[PDB]
């Protein structure tokens, strides 16, 4: 099933990344950056706040989320 | 072939089997890697055996001979000497608490790097360099294992996350061409979990060992690796640390050390430490 990183960090951000399996991957029409309502279709649960806000192409099944500190 | 006779199985590696084997006539104890070849195109030769013909002459004391290359249609058998452990297996059995002697470190690194400027300066690469790759032998010696094949097979296009922790930034970030400088990176990832015992750019991807990376050493830019913001999976929204950093990751290890460290972990593979240089570094001054 779908796993989940350590959080990490940047001086302005927090970030954790998400991977899902080939199956549920394989499904997804988006090429591109998703809405908070699209990557809860899949089953990808954080606290809100959460964006998505890149794609490393190499690794489509990877979704690499970041989210503002205090 | 009928000269030899499979003992055992000694493990899977990025080839497939090994074998423990012995030679017929002479009772020596050999290593013997099953590569399933292909069935291939009539017409159509690989240059994988010839490139395998120019490992096989190459003989020093720090990289594993190939003595034998044993054909039989759509496989091959590799034929090394045998050698007792090797050292991811090593570093595992050592207890946790302590460390690898420090000058038992800088030995095998020397000796590392003894192998890879042999192979360099007869523009052989290995390019997947690792613990499990190195070899040693009860009495202080270390040898490299695998290399040149990546060339001999491998194509231009899984669960090897342990893979990963080796691998250079110029090839994680898609760069078309890499060079020895990948093997220089590979030492220096290697030179650090010798002097720790653990992993130091421990990725569960592609992605996060880059992210892994850009901790220790600072998120690059170009002006301290020139063009890398035209790399093709270069983004301009990675986390941003700044130069590390990278002397907090690493224990057992002094001044020169983590000199010569930094400079196989310097990010534009032009300017990167070569072979040759590491072997002079005042690290290894007090070694023999
Ligand atoms: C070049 C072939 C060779 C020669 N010795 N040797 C060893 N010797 C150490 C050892 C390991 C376990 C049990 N015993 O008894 C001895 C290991 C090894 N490998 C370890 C991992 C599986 C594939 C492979 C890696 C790529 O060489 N390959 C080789």
């Amino acid at each position: 099933q779908i796993y989940y990183s350590d959080k990490y960090f940047d001086e302005h951000y927090e970030y954790r990344h998400v991977m899902l399996p080939r199956e549920l991957s394989k499904q997804v029409p988006k090429t591109h950056l998703m809405s908070e309502e699209e990557w809860r279709r899949l089953g990808v649960q954080q606290s809100l706040g959460w964006v998505h806000y890149m794609i490393h192409e190499p690794e489509p099944h990877i979704l690499l989320f970041r989210r503002p500190l205090p | 072939m009928e000269d030899y006779t499979k003992i055992e199985k000694i493990g899977e590696g990025t080839y497939g089997v090994v074998y423990k084997g012995r030679h017929k006539t002479t009772g020596q104890v050999v290593a013997m890697k099953k590569i399933r070849l292909e069935s291939e195109e009539e017409g159509v030769p690989s240059t994988a055996i010839r490139e395998i013909s120019l490992l096989k002459e190459l003989r020093h004391p720090n990289i594993v001979s190939l003595q034998d290359v044993l054909m039989q249609d759509s496989r091959l058998y590799l034929i090394f000497e045998f050698l007792s452990m090797d050292l991811k297996k090593y570093l595992d059995s050592i207890p946790p608490g302590q460390y690898m002697d420090s000058s038992l470190v800088k030995s095998y690194l020397y000796q590392i790097l003894q192998g890879i400027v042999f192979c360099h300066s007869r523009r052989v690469l290995h390019r997947d360099l690792k613990p499990q790759n190195l070899l040693i032998d009860d009495k202080g010696t270390i040898k490299l294992a695998d290399f040149g094949l990546a060339r001999a097979f491998g194509i231009p296009i899984t669960h090897e996350v342990v893979t990963l922790w080796y691998r250079s930034p110029e090839v994680l970030l898609g760069s078309a061409r890499y060079s020895t400088p990948v093997d220089i990176w590979s030492i220096g990832t290697i030179f650090a979990e010798l002097a720790t015992k653990k992993p130091l750019f421990h990725g569960d991807s592609e992605i996060d060992q880059l992210f892994r990376i850009f901790r220790a050493l600072g998120t690059p830019n170009n002006e301290v690796w020139p063009e890398v913001e035209s790399l093709q999976d270069y983004k301009n929204t990675f986390p941003k640390w700044k130069p590390g950093s990278l002397a907090s990751h690493v224990k057992n290890l002094d001044e020169n050390g983590l000199d010569l460290l930094s400079k196989m972990l310097i990010y534009d593979p032009a300017k990167r430490i070569s072979g040759k240089m590491a072997l002079n570094h005042p690290y290894f001054n007090d070694l023999d």
